[PDB]
RNA sequence: AUGCGAAAGCAGUUGAAGACAAGUGCUUGUCGUUCGUUAAAAUGGCCU
């Protein structure tokens, strides 16, 4: 949940189910219904992981903006992905050596 | 077999081609007699195992390895047992120097 | 009886039977008492010890007393026993194993710095040169088991 | 000091508190012999190593 | 100090001391020794009055305690049984095998 | 040095430097196991003239 | 790696199902899946 309250941001499988890409984030909001997004975790990866482990591939924390515009996601193999909603699009942030 | 030279030339050959038969062999009589007096055996596992102490992890599983440690647990009560024994040593060599101390 | 074999299973066992029972004893249930009773009087183990018997009870009677008694006590009582069988004992090590050593250990410090023979001592000292010799080589055997630049290089491939 | 308990053992064996008297021999040889095994495990090590190296 | 050399070994050992600073109970597994702190050796009784400077207990110590001057309880490995001092007798038993 | 030891055998037997250095640590390390057993069999004549 | 055990050690353990990926209906690997047993990776390191 964003800081204020107002948006949630979460996880399924169902893209698991009807894809090989796995996991779907989907980002709603609460009091209103102004913004509503879902894609594909294989959308939100790089592709030059796919030849390495779970660890790497493994989400482990979220975080949202208090307006929306990046996602904060944060693996098992410990870097950090900010993705900008707008044009859904990564950067990345290293520095843990574990989750 | 009777040279430890020629011990390290057969033992080439043997790793040429054996080595767990005979290291199984040697493995039960030395955990049949642990105080054995003969020295060349002792010398055959000593020279095997300075040698080829890989394949002999990498073969098996279980009919080494029991033996193997059923081995470690007679020869580690010997490293248990020496001591005692050099103080016992010690404790001779004072009352041999002691009957010497008498003589003179 | 095996009424008497429970008992000797069940710990306690009350004074006087422990005092002697021994020279009572003196098989089966002989074995049975001196693997489990719970209270052992030195004098009488040691003479059951220093008795010539021998069916490995030396292994068995040694590691009793070593695991229920003290050096210093041990050390007195054979301060109190013969010279003799101390010898006949000496001379069965020599001629032909922790438990005994230590055996060995706490007869030399109840025998002191008197009563040692001349030849006697000889192949004592022979044989425990050996016996640490033949330990040494034990422990090393023991340790032992806890253990490019092709310059120009003419080869022939198989097509 | 091996010459010295060959020697005069008696008044040695006399005095009661040997431990208190003779405290920094007994620390000593303590030390020395409970590094012994160590030193006995790495020569072992280290002459596989050498004869190792040495036979080729 | 008071070292002897046992080559048995016993993972459960306990001990208590009186108020005055004199008897010391040592209970070692099946046996409780009483010393004086003086010798750090057995009180042997020069009266004998089957006060007996060992005891040994059915099953292996657990606990002892000197309520008083006078009670001890021993919570031994199955059992717990309270003696006294000033007569060597067992006043009570308590059964705990099963608990 | 057991695990230098454990490491670099091959360099060991490779460069002839650290094989001499090895021979310098294979002579004192014998000659202080012969000072522990001495020692040891010191510690043996006093406890049996305890 | 479980139980007993002392800081030693002594016994025993590595089974299936399902699903998916890749390669070629078949092989391996994987599990944010079930039941049965006593059971190394994303050049990235600690403030003033």
């Amino acid at each position: 949940i964003s800081s204020n309250g107002k948006l949630l941001a979460h996880m399924c499988k169902d893209v698991s189910t009807k894809d090989h890409e796995h996991k779907s984030i989907s980002v709603v909001s609460l009091f209103d219904d102004s913004v509503n997004l879902s894609f594909p975790l294989g959308s939100i990866l790089s592709s030059q992981t796919q030849s390495l482990s779970y660890n790497t591939r493994y989400v482990s924390s979220m975080a949202i903006d208090n307006m929306g515009q990046q996602l904060a996601v944060g693996f098992a193999s410990g870097v950090i992905s900010i993705v900008s909603l707008a044009d859904l699009q990564i950067r990345l942030l290293k520095w843990h050596i574990d989750s | 077999w009777t040279e430890p030279e020629i011990k390290k030339f057969i033992l080439t050959k043997i790793n040429t081609v054996h080595l767990s038969k005979i290291f199984l062999t040697i493995s039960k009589s030395i955990t049949q007699n642990p105080w054995n007096e003969e020295n060349l055996l002792p010398l055959w596992l000593k020279w095997l195992l300075t040698l080829k102490s890989g394949e002999l992890n990498s073969i098996k599983d279980k009919h080494t390895k029991k033996n193997c440690k059923h081995l470690k647990s007679a020869l580690r009560s010997s490293e248990e047992i020496l001591p005692v024994l050099l103080g016992i040593q010690g404790r001779l060599e004072m009352l041999r120097r002691q009957a010497k101390l008498r003589e003179d | 009886p095996k009424t008497l074999t429970f008992l000797l299973t069940h710990p306690l066992f009350p004074l006087s039977r422990t005092r002697n029972l021994l020279s009572l004893l003196r098989p089966r249930l002989f074995k049975q008492a001196i693997v489990t009773c719970p209270n052992l009087p030195l004098n009488e183990l040691l003479e059951e010890l220093f008795s010539i018997r021998n069916r490995e009870l030396l292994l068995d009677i040694s590691f009793r007393i070593l695991q229920d008694f003290t050096r210093d006590s041990i050390k007195q009582e054979m301060k109190k026993l013969s010279k003799l069988d101390v010898q006949n004992f000496i001379e069965f090590i020599t001629s032909g194993s922790t438990q005994l050593f230590q055996l060995l250990s706490l007869v030399l410090d109840s025998i002191g710095l008197f009563s040692l023979e001349g030849a006697l001592l000889e192949n004592l000292t022979l044989y425990i040169d050996k016996q640490v010799e033949i330990a040494e080589r034990n422990t090393e055997l023991w340790n032992l088991i806890d253990t490019a630049l092709p310059t120009y290089t003419m080869e022939y491939l198989d097509i | 000091v091996k010459w010295c308990l060959i020697i005069h053992g008696g008044y040695l064996v006399s005095i009661p508190n040997l431990m208190s008297t003779l405290s920094s021999l007994h620390s000593t040889l303590k030390r020395r012999s409970d590094l012994l095994p160590r030193l006995l495990a790495l020569d072992a090590r280290l002459d596989c190593t050498i004869n190792k190296f040495k036979t080729l | 100090i008071s070292l002897p050399n046992f080559n048995h070994f016993s993972n459960s050992v306990s001990l208590a001391w009186s108020q005055d600073g004199s008897l010391i109970f040592h209970g070692f597994d099946d046996k409780l020794q009483i010393l004086d702190f003086d010798t750090f050796k057995k009180f042997e009784s020069l009266e004998n009055t089957k006060t007996v400077s060992e005891f040994t207990l059915d099953s292996e110590i657990q606990t002892v305690k000197l309520i008083n001057d006078t009670n001890l309880i021993v919570a031994t490995r199955t059992t717990l049984n309270a003696i006294n001092l000033l007569r060597g007798q067992v006043i009570n038993s308590f059964d705990l095998y099963p608990f | 040095v057991a695990v230098v030891l454990e490491l670099y055998g091959n360099t060991l037997e490779s460069s002839p430097v650290l094989q001499e250095l090895m021979i310098d640590l294979k002579t004192k390390v014998r000659h202080e196991i012969h000072k522990s057993k001495e020692a040891q069999r010191i510690e043996g004549m006093l406890q049996l003239l305890t």
